RNA sequence: AGGAACUCUGCAAGUUGGCCCCGUAACUUCGGGAGAAGGGGUGCUCCCUGGGGUGAUGAGCUCCGGGGAGCCGCAGUGAACAGGCUCUGGCGACUGUUUACCAAAAACACAGCUCUCUGCGAACUCGUAAGAGGAGGUAUAGGGAGCGACGCUUGCCCGG
RNA sequence: AAAAAUGUAAAA
RNA sequence: CCCGGGCCUUGUACACACCGCCCGUCACGCCAUGGGAGCGGGCUCUACCCGAAGUCGCCGGGAGCCUACGGGCAGGCGCCGAGGGUAGGGCCCGUGACUGGGGCGAAGUCGUAACAAGGUAGCUGUACCGGAAGGUGCGGCUGGA
RNA sequence: CAGCUAGUUGGUGGGGUAAUGGCCCACCAAGGCGACGACGGGUAGCCGGUCUGAGAGGAUGGCCGGCCACAGGGGCACUGAGACACGGGCCCCACUCCUACGGGAGGCAGCAGUUAGGAAUCUUCCGCAAUGGGCGCAAGCCUGACGGAGCGACGCCGCUUGGAGGAAGAAGCCCUUCGGGGUGUAAACUCCUGAACCCGGGACGAAACCCCCGAGGAGGGGACUGACGGUACCGGGGUAAUAGCGCCGGCCAACUCCGUGCCAGCAGCCGCGGUAAUACGGAGGGCGCGAGCGUUACCCGGAUUCACUGGGCGUAAAGGGCGUGUAGGCGGCCUGGGGCGUCCCAUGUGAAAGACCACGGCUCAACCGUGGGGGAGCGUGGGAUACGCUCAGGCUAGACGGUGGGAGAGGGUGGUGGAAUUCCCGGAGUAGCGGUGAAAUGCGCAGAUACCGGGAGGAACGCCGAUGGCGAAGGCAGCCACCUGGUCCACCCGUGACGCUGAGGCGCGAAAGCGUGGGGAGCAAACCGGAUUAGAUACCCGGGUAGUCCACGCCCUAAACGAUGCGCGCUAGGUCUCUGGGUCUCCUGGGGGCCGAAGCUAACGCGUUAAGCGCGCCGCCUGGGGAGUACGGCCGCAAGGC
């Protein structure tokens, strides 16, 4: 039944990413496209499109990396290098404003569920107004 | 554990209890002297050490420690508690001050007076 | 006046005494300990009032009761009937039984435990016998022995 | 599958 | 096979390293503690008896004073009422012949159970038993082969 | 501390107060409260603030400010606008003092000062001059509130014990390879300044109430007063003028000499000392700090060692023994209204003192004045709708159900089969059997062992059988039947989010153990004997009871072990095995085992059966010993368990 569905979801990316996939699938959702709008309006992922699993709306993922590395183990480099969850089902995590965080000093995003649409760490800030703290990506 | 659990049951408080039962922790405690005798070091040292028995005003009854060369306690002396154990003397859990009360400083010491209760000499 | 100093011993006597209500410990086999303890009320007068029986659903009659006001004495179950209480140990579990006529106990009896005999014309008992009991019972029964509710438990020695 | 016990108390 | 030695492997709780280590009773000393015929001490609860001051309520009559006569004050009774007293429970503290185990200790006594198949694999719940560690039984686990 | 409550909860009527109200009374109705922690016990005045800290948090409430409560313990009401009244009153209690024994006085937790207690906490000061208060038309009176002084390194701040020069470098003292090195420009000495001290002058804090014109006002002009003080401050004259404490092995900055010899003694942690100690003591010297240094005590910190930030549970402390389910916690995809959470604006608020920034005052600072800033949270109004929430409609991906098949030591009941052991009867047969490393005890000339036939009884089920299967765990095996749980695959047919988890509770729960009754072959603690051994309550051998088995009931522990809680999702694959589906050198679903991508891990090792990546929920751990003990509480016949 699981319970959030951005949780396995946000772990669908970073377990792909970590054995270097094209791209994974994932339950069609409204608050998924959100994710994956911004996801790919900042740049993380190459972009999405809604398919389908035997009469099952999913979500094609199509992951972004880096160039190959010289050296020890070819480690071609990670595009998402970090995404956690922040506000858990558990925890509702609810911020203000002039509370927004600041992923990385900047270098990363903080993707949250704004009360008058979804924003950016930055865009949030600039329209000024808060919201639940979805995650941080960098 | 979870969320729900700090919700419910919670961090349990640290709290720790004094290493020296000297009431108010009081800086000192005064006390009568009675018993004045040396005991045997523990297990790496032997070096009968000068200790007392004080039988506090505070109704309690202690041992403490001489430090210095030598002293002049006997059995009905009265004296302060300095409080620090002894980990040489098993139960010694309070030292016993220096040049108050009945109980005199130390002869001939130039360093570290202070300790030892001696008021600073004249050399001219 | 004192209050067990009496004496082997509070022996005897005295205290408490009936009902109503308040309230009541250790311990325990949850039944009890309990009337534990300790404590308040109790008569008479007036007025209000609740319920049952009979009977017509009520009148009278009658049983148990509730509330308020008041009166008199030293004393109100005003006389007679009518526990003194508590703590702690020993023995015996307990109700019971006994030395008619100096002993009612720690004695015996007991439920329950164990051992043993007995396959029925039973073993055992009385009788010389016939017979009878056992029993018109049949090993979950019957005879004998010991122990003695219940709990924990019952050790080693067949040489005599 | 191998009969047979024990070494107190002072330094890296 | 006995003593001594070498390379590989396995085990180990041993590391001036098997003369290693190590367990429990008993013995002496020390420290704290549990139970204990009890004793003592504080706080608290219930039931009852007595009950100051005082508000409030009643009376103020065969008695006092005041009065513009309608009333007031004094005084008396009552309710509640501090506390005192009696009886009985709850909790906490101190103390106590004796007793239980525990910690502690350059040395003792008695064995050797554990770590090497530790020379009966060990551990373990439970049971029984024995100076002591422990043995044995029923089953179980490898942290045994 | 798990149940608590009689004015107890509520109602009608009344009393009482400034007023609501069981605040109180009479009557009536049974309610009131609690694991979201009632009731009990313990402790404590609360906040603004203060301390620490990267922050969050932790600790705290002295001073000043605000609210509270008390005025020897305890109760009462009078007066009043207001009191249950510190300096008022009444009464009881303890205490103090007077007394003609009849009676009476008194309350510093007001300033100061005693005495006791304690480690420890100040003068019985000056003035109403300023500010504030009371009364008064005013003058003016009182004011231990206050303004100011006095004692205390108790704290913070400013300052002094001097400044410049001056030997290849006095004297003494310490070291030394005896050459020299160190103290050290340190001093001596020269020169300059000048705290202390002396003389003279000498405040601000003060203006107003009071007088006058106007109108006794507005406005305006005149006049009195200073505790500190003859103090600070200004000018002049003016002498080189107190330095102490800790440390020096590592942490930790500072090295050498003598003395001592597990003594003396140090110690915060680890440790040092038992003839050459940088560690005890002294010295020389150095290091830090300075009118201070250092000890003890207590708080935060380091401690991400109660972990929101920000831990962890295979073996290190820690998964509950397993299942069921109550509360609670969590919530699949789409559409709609509401706008509770939450988000934004506006506003009331958050007082002063403080903290911070800015400017300024006192020679600077400390101290202080002045101004500026935003503040969590809360009150009101407005706004938004993304996710949480909520009502409403729809779907099928989660869960459930239908039809149809399968596998299995799953469970319970009744019955039943062979083998073998022991025993008894009968047959035959003779000197030994048995047993160990060896031997004995024991068993047999009364006829054993070995063998043959018949019978009785109990318990366990060989081969099949495994790296096997089954169930939640414990656990489950010969064989047949009955009754019965769970589980898997295919058809995608029905339901339509019905789910996951699970404090307490309910049930199951190996073996041993207990209770009444039943059964007893073998085995077998205990117990008896033999042998080994110093000993041998043991290892081995001989005999042997309870128990092992049945029933019914209780006990409820375990290395109950994968030492790995439950569920859903994502993340190479190679290999063999159990079972299910399919036109099948192969594909597909569930289960079991090895090896390994990535990845995690202290390592081992785990790795689609995770110890990987991620969410939800319970369980649990926070150094070892003490101790799974002691007390309390609950369960049990007990042992004993939680
Ligand atoms: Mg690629
Ligand atoms: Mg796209
Ligand atoms: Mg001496
Ligand atoms: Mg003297
Ligand atoms: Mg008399
Ligand atoms: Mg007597
Ligand atoms: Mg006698
Ligand atoms: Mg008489
Ligand atoms: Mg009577
Ligand atoms: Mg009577
Ligand atoms: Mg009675
Ligand atoms: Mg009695
Ligand atoms: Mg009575
Ligand atoms: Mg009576
Ligand atoms: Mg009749
Ligand atoms: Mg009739
Ligand atoms: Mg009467
Ligand atoms: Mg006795
Ligand atoms: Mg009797
Ligand atoms: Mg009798
Ligand atoms: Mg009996
Ligand atoms: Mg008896
Ligand atoms: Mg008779
Ligand atoms: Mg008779
Ligand atoms: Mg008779
Ligand atoms: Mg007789
Ligand atoms: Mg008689
Ligand atoms: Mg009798
Ligand atoms: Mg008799
Ligand atoms: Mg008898
Ligand atoms: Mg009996
Ligand atoms: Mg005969
Ligand atoms: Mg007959
Ligand atoms: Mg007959
Ligand atoms: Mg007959
Ligand atoms: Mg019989
Ligand atoms: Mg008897
Ligand atoms: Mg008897
Ligand atoms: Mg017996
Ligand atoms: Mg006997
Ligand atoms: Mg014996
Ligand atoms: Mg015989
Ligand atoms: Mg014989
Ligand atoms: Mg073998
Ligand atoms: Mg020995
Ligand atoms: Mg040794
Ligand atoms: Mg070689
Ligand atoms: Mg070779
Ligand atoms: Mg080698
Ligand atoms: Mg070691
Ligand atoms: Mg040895
Ligand atoms: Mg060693
Ligand atoms: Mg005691
Ligand atoms: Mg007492
Ligand atoms: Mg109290
Ligand atoms: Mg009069
Ligand atoms: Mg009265
Ligand atoms: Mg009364
Ligand atoms: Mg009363
Ligand atoms: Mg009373
Ligand atoms: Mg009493
Ligand atoms: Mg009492
Ligand atoms: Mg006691
Ligand atoms: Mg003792
Ligand atoms: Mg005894
Ligand atoms: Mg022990
Ligand atoms: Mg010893
Ligand atoms: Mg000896
Ligand atoms: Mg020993
Ligand atoms: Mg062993
Ligand atoms: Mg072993
Ligand atoms: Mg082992
Ligand atoms: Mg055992
Ligand atoms: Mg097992
Ligand atoms: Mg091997
Ligand atoms: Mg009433
Ligand atoms: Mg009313
Ligand atoms: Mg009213
Ligand atoms: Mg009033
Ligand atoms: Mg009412
Ligand atoms: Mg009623
Ligand atoms: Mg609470
Ligand atoms: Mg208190
Ligand atoms: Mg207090
Ligand atoms: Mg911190
Ligand atoms: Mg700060
Ligand atoms: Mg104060
Ligand atoms: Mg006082
Ligand atoms: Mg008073
Ligand atoms: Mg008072
Ligand atoms: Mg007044
Ligand atoms: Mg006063
Ligand atoms: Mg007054
Ligand atoms: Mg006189
Ligand atoms: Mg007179
Ligand atoms: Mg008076
Ligand atoms: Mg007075
Ligand atoms: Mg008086
Ligand atoms: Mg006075
Ligand atoms: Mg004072
Ligand atoms: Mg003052
Ligand atoms: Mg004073
Ligand atoms: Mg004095
Ligand atoms: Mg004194
Ligand atoms: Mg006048
Ligand atoms: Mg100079
Ligand atoms: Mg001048
Ligand atoms: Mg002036
Ligand atoms: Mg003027
Ligand atoms: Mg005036
Ligand atoms: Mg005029
Ligand atoms: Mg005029
Ligand atoms: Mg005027
Ligand atoms: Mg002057
Ligand atoms: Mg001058
Ligand atoms: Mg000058
Ligand atoms: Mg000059
Ligand atoms: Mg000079
Ligand atoms: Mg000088
Ligand atoms: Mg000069
Ligand atoms: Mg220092
Ligand atoms: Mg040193
Ligand atoms: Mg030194
Ligand atoms: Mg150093
Ligand atoms: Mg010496
Ligand atoms: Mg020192
Ligand atoms: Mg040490
Ligand atoms: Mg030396
Ligand atoms: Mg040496
Ligand atoms: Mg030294
Ligand atoms: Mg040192
Ligand atoms: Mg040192
Ligand atoms: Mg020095
Ligand atoms: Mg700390
Ligand atoms: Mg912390
Ligand atoms: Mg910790
Ligand atoms: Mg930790
Ligand atoms: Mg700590
Ligand atoms: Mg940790
Ligand atoms: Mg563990
Ligand atoms: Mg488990
Ligand atoms: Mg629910
Ligand atoms: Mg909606
Ligand atoms: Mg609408
Ligand atoms: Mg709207
Ligand atoms: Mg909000
Ligand atoms: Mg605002
Ligand atoms: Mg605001
Ligand atoms: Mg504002
Ligand atoms: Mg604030
Ligand atoms: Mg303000
Ligand atoms: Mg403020
Ligand atoms: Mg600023
Ligand atoms: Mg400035
Ligand atoms: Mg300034
Ligand atoms: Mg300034
Ligand atoms: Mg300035
Ligand atoms: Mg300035
Ligand atoms: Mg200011
Ligand atoms: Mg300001
Ligand atoms: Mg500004
Ligand atoms: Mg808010
Ligand atoms: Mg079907
Ligand atoms: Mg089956
Ligand atoms: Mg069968
Ligand atoms: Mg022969
Ligand atoms: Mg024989
Ligand atoms: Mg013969
Ligand atoms: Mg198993
Ligand atoms: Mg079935
Ligand atoms: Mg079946
Ligand atoms: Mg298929
Ligand atoms: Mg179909
Ligand atoms: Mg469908
Ligand atoms: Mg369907
Ligand atoms: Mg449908
Ligand atoms: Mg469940
Ligand atoms: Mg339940
Ligand atoms: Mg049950
Ligand atoms: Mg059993
Ligand atoms: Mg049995
Ligand atoms: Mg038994
Ligand atoms: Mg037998
Ligand atoms: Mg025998
Ligand atoms: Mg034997
Ligand atoms: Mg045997
Ligand atoms: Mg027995
Ligand atoms: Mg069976
Ligand atoms: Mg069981
Ligand atoms: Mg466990
Ligand atoms: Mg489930
Ligand atoms: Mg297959
Ligand atoms: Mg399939
Ligand atoms: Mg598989
Ligand atoms: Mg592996
Ligand atoms: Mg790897
Ligand atoms: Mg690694
Ligand atoms: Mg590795
Ligand atoms: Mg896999
Ligand atoms: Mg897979
Ligand atoms: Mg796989
Ligand atoms: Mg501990
Ligand atoms: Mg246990
Ligand atoms: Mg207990
Ligand atoms: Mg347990």
């Amino acid at each position: 039944m699981l319970t959030d569905p951005i949780a396995d979801m946000l772990t669908r990316i970073r377990n792909a990413t970590r054995v270097y996939k094209e791209s994974t699938d994932v339950p069609a959702s409204r608050f998924k496209e959100e994710i994956l709008r911004i996801l790919a309006r900042e740049g993380f992922i190459k972009g999405y499109e809604r398919v389908d699993v035997d009469g099952k709306p999913y979500l094609r993922v199509y992951l972004k990396y880096g160039p190959r590395r010289q050296g020890p183990d070819p480690r071609p480099e990670q595009v998402i290098h970090h995404i956690r969850r922040i506000s858990k089902p558990g925890r509702r995590v609810y911020v203000g404003v002039k509370e927004i965080p600041r992923v990385r000093r900047g270098l990363g995003i903080a993707i949250l569920s704004t009360s008058k649409g979804v924003l950016t760490d930055r865009e949030a800030r600039k329209l000024g107004v808060g919201g639940e703290l979805i995650c941080e990506v960098w | 554990p979870t969320i729900n659990q700090l919700v419910r049951k919670g961090r349990e408080k640290v709290r720790k209890k004094s290493k020296v039962p000297a009431l108010k922790g009081a800086p000192f405690r005064r006390g009568v002297c009675t018993v004045v005798r040396t005991v045997t070091p523990k297990k790496p040292n032997s070096a009968l050490r000068k200790v007392a028995k004080v039988r506090l005003t505070s109704g309690y009854e202690v041992t403490a420690y001489i430090p210095g060369e030598g002293h002049n306690l006997q059995e009905h002396s009265v004296v302060l508690i300095r409080g620090g154990r002894v980990k040489d003397l098993p139960g010694v859990r309070y030292h016993i001050v220096r040049g108050v009360y009945d109980a005199a400083g130390v002869k001939d010491r130039k360093k570290s007076r202070s300790k030892y209760g001696t008021k600073k000499p004249k050399e001219a």
